[PDB]
RNA sequence: AAAAUC
RNA sequence: AGCGCCGUGGCGCAGUGGAAGCGCGCAGGGCUCAUAACCCUGAUGUCCUCGGAUCGAAACCGAGCGGCGCUACCA
């Protein structure tokens, strides 16, 4: 039975797509069906900014952020809670989960 | 700790003694085109007859933040690599080697729903410095757009990059190292690129990255002293 | 009395590894006495107690037995020592038990001295043990070098000379290590006269025997002649046996036969 | 000398393991494990046991069958090999 | 400027190891090379934040005895193909550099990132834990 | 994680 | 016949110099519905016999015993 209309892959008109490797289990998966997450974080946590700020020669220096895109395999992500099973009627809600920070 | 087999391919006692007492410091000075000319202080093993300390010194590379040599914080993202070539004794003098962005600004400028433009050029300077210069641009959302994306057609990219090539070649082939750096520090090349490319496509975050040196001619001491003090 | 420690200081230094006798565990861990530093109670809590989770809280820790522990913190103010059992390497435990038995041996010797002389062990360690552990780094190595060189006792004032005599007697009785060096040689004779050759070769071999180094070349079979020697220094026996090899080969080059070696001088 | 005998070790759920102790070195062991595996459809191990010797552990509970292989491969005696009931 | 002696921290943190290693502005010669895994014995906690913190304290003491006063931060991951994320311990190493007297400036990340350049360990189907 | 029987 | 190794509490290793060790077993218990796995609890010794320095020895030695290993059947 057709689980999804878009086949849960999102190509529809390219025949084939270059595959990219998972960051957790190193699985090769097509880039479209690769459930990607941009992890923008600081080099230090919120519990360390104080010590670095008081141990800094520059008074107004703002610590820079680390950027990287994460390409998961699907199984690791279902395991690592970043992607969640849904009820059948709620599968089709394409919009990203509504921001809790309202 | 000590998760070791000690399979060494043997003396009863090894005299590590003091490694730092046989070491001396040396102050680094930047080319005059940078404002805060004093750089820092590097350590090195003391002189011996067979091997000159200055020999080991000439050839060193030092990374500095441009804001440290400017004083302003409008240049915290840039990264200047200088080259140790001549030493005056307890003080060493350096020549320009290269430029870069800290990775943070680089990944910051690369956002989604906008196509970046990467251009490269290889070019000889006025005197002999064979350089390679990169150029990054980002297509800008108009101040009126409802179009979520701001993608540019490949023809626009190609004309833009041809213009970039012309501008960079014109700027480099004319001027020397000192003039080139004095141009880069206010990044007026950025303004010139923006002005030229405003006719073809609206452009944003244009910068000049990774000023990479390929070849340098035979060293001239008088020129180095000219760049200093 | 038997109270003084083996080492120099009273309270432990940081990140040092010793071996502890377990006495009791209540709820936070085992606060047990030390047997390498000065006698004092240190705490080994549960998450610092077993490399394995905590499934057998009775097996790996034994009330009344000694196991290796490591110093994590030392509060050199009132009374407190922090110790851990997990933070000891698999190879390190061997050196820890080596040092513990070292300490126990020296402690037992000095305890015999104190029990026979009724002097508190603190004075025995102060007047003797710590100067030797300063000059050589250890008191056991110092006893070993006293066996071969009396000069280790120079520069230190004993509590009494009779104590020195009794302790030197005890270390000679206990810490004495005459290395048995055996070689074996094969007479492969085919010639006319070989028995008188063996007789006079072994007579010469026994002639070079010294009052301190005695050699008796024994027989276990016709070809296999065994040379057994005692070497008070391990270097004289090999020379004795090489000289013997020279003697037998010289004797056999003239009578006509041949003598071959299987095992040259080895301790 | 060099007596040969087979033992049975039971397990949970009636499953069983068979061990022949002592094997002549005239024929090598891997070449014999190969044909043990097919004719028996059971997993096998050339395990090392100190002071005991190399042992070809096999699955199942079979004694006349390992014996029937023995009669043909190298064994020509059928007198030294002993079968244990257990 | 009160003549701070500047260096770089060059913190390299894998998931199995943490490297706190200060060197001079040039970076050619190396002041301190004490490793995070050195400070622990279990060999499973080589990258544990405590090990990095303790190695970092060792580095700070070595710097203050050498004469180093200020340090630039060079956080690094394994890079290449293995991973792109900082090691779990390097963060505590940076914290320990922070709260240890030494002055800090110019924190940045220097993770070597490839342009999708080579095959990655694991095969097609990858790790199957 | 290793999970066995039924 | 000669020189090397060993001497359990059922079995092995460990300490050999404060005086009875651990695991393996065995027995029982607990975990459980229930078997393994796992977690607790024990009861067994002139650690082969006889002498000796030693406050002290099962431990250090030796004066003999039993069983193994090599030389090799030693007219
Ligand atoms: C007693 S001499 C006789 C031969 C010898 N018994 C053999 O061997
Ligand atoms: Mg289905
Ligand atoms: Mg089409
Ligand atoms: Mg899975
Ligand atoms: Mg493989
Ligand atoms: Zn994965």
């Amino acid at each position: 039975p057709k689980k999804r209309a878009s086949n849960g892959r999102n190509k529809k008109g390219r025949g084939h797509v270059k595959p990219v490797r998972c960051v957790n289990c190193s699985r090769s998966v097509p880039k479209d069906k690769a459930i990607k997450r941009m992890a923008i974080r600081n080099i230090v946590e919120a519990a360390a900014i104080r010590d670095l700020s008081e141990a800094s020669v520059y008074a107004e220096y703002a610590l820079p952020k680390t950027y990287n895109k994460l390409h998961y395999c699907i199984s690791c992500a279902i395991h690592a809670r970043i992607v969640r099973v849904r009820s059948r009627t709620d599968r089709r809600i394409r919009a990203p989960p509504q921001r809790p920070r309202f | 700790a000590v998760g070791k087999n000690k399979r060494l391919s043997k003396g009863l006692k090894k005299r590590v003694v003091d490694p730092f007492t046989r070491k001396e410091w040396y102050d680094i000075k930047a080319p005059s085109t940078f404002e805060n000319r004093n750089v820092g202080k590097t350590l090195v093993n003391k002189s011996v007859g067979l091997k000159n300390a200055s020999d080991s010194l000439k050839g060193r590379v030092v990374e500095v933040c441009l804001a440290d040599l400017q004083g302003s914080e409008d240049h915290s993202f840039r990264k200047v690599k200088l080259r140790v070539d001549e030493v005056q004794g307890k003080n060493l003098l350096t020549n320009f080697h290269g430029m870069d962005f800290t990775t943070d600004k680089l990944r910051s400028m690369v956002r989604k729903w906008q196509t970046l433009i990467e251009a490269n050029v290889t070019v000889k300077t006025s005197d002999d410095y064979v350089l390679r210069i990169f150029a990054i641009a980002f297509t800008r959302k108009q101040a009126n757009q409802v179009k979520r994306t701001s993608y540019a057609q490949s023809s626009h990219i190609r004309q833009i990059r041809k213009v970039i090539s012309e501008i960079l070649t014109r700027e480099v082939q004319n001027s020397t190292l000192a003039q080139l750096t004095s141009k880069l520090i206010p990044e007026v090349i950025n303004k010139e690129i923006e002005n030229a490319t405003k006719d073809i496509f609206p452009l944003q975050n244009v910068h000049i990255r990774k000023v990479k040196l390929l070849k340098q001619p035979k060293f001239d001491l008088g020129s180095l002293l000219s760049l200093h003090g | 009395t038997s109270h003084c420690r083996f080492y120099e200081n009273k309270y432990p230094e940081i990140d040092d590894i010793v071996m502890v006798n377990v006495q009791q565990i209540a709820e936070m861990g085992a606060y047990v006495k030390l047997l390498e530093y000065d006698n004092i109670e240190g705490m080994i809590l549960l998450s610092e107690l077993s490399r394995r989770r905590i499934r057998s809280i009775q097996k790996l820790i034994r009330v009344g037995k000694n196991d290796v522990a490591v110093v994590l913190r030392v509060d050199k103010e009132k009374g407190y020592i922090d110790l851990s059992k997990r933070r000891v390497s698999s190879e390190d435990i061997i050196k820890c038990e080596e040092k513990y038995q070292k300490s126990k041996t020296v402690h037992s010797i000095l305890r015999y001295c104190a029990e026979k002389f009724q002097i508190p062990l603190e004075e025995l360690y102060k007047t003797i043990a710590w100067p030797l552990s300063r000059k050589f780094g250890h008191a056991y190595e110092a006893f070993k070098l006293s066996i071969i060189d009396e000069t280790v006792w120079e520069g230190i004032e004993p509590p009494s000379k009779d104590v020195l005599d009794e302790l030197k007697n005890y270390i000679s009785k206990r810490l004495t290590p005459a290395v048995k060096i055996r070689a074996d040689v094969e007479v492969s004779c085919f010639s006319y006269e070989g028995i008188d050759a063996i007789k006079d070769a072994l007579k010469s071999a026994e002639d070079m025997s010294t009052e301190q180094m005695q050699v008796k070349v024994k027989l276990v079979a016709a070809p296999l002649y065994v040379l057994t020697t005692q070497a008070l220094d391990k270097q004289k026996g090999i020379e004795q046996l090489e000289s013997a090899i020279e003697k037998i080969t010289e004797v056999i080059t003239k009578y006509g036969g041949v003598c071959n070696i299987t095992m040259p001088p080895k301790a | 000398s060099n007596y040969i005998h087979i033992r049975i070790q039971q397990r949970n759920g009636r499953k069983t393991l068979t061990t022949v102790q002592g094997v002549p070195e005239e024929y090598d062991l891997k070449r014999i494990l190969k044909v043990l595996k097919k004719d028996f459809a059971c997993n096998g191990n050339i395990v090392k046991d100190p002071e005991m010797g190399e042992i070809i552990q096999l699955q199942g509970d079979q004694r006349a069958k390992v014996c029937e292989f023995m009669i043909s491969q190298l064994g020509l005696q059928k007198k030294n090999i002993k079968i244990h009931g257990f | 400027d009160n003549s701070q002696v500047f260096g770089v921290a060059r913190i390299f943190a894998s998931f199995n190891d943490t490297f706190v290693h200060v060197t001079d502005l040039s970076g050619r010669e190396t002041i301190a090379r004490v490793t995070g895994g050195m400070k622990v014995k279990a060999d499973r906690d080589e990258s544990s934040p405590y090990a990095a913190m303790l190695a970092a304290q060792d580095v700070a003491a070595k710097c203050k005895e050498v004469g180093i006063t200020a340090v630039h931060i060079k956080i690094r991951a394994t890079g290449g193909t293995r991973s792109k994320t900082p090691g779990p311990g390097g963060q505590a190493a940076l914290r320990a550099l922070a709260r240890s007297g030494l002055r800090i400036g110019r924190i940045e990340d220097v993770t070597p990132v490839p342009s999708d350049s080579t095959r990655k360990k694991g095969g097609r189907r990858g790790r199957r834990l």
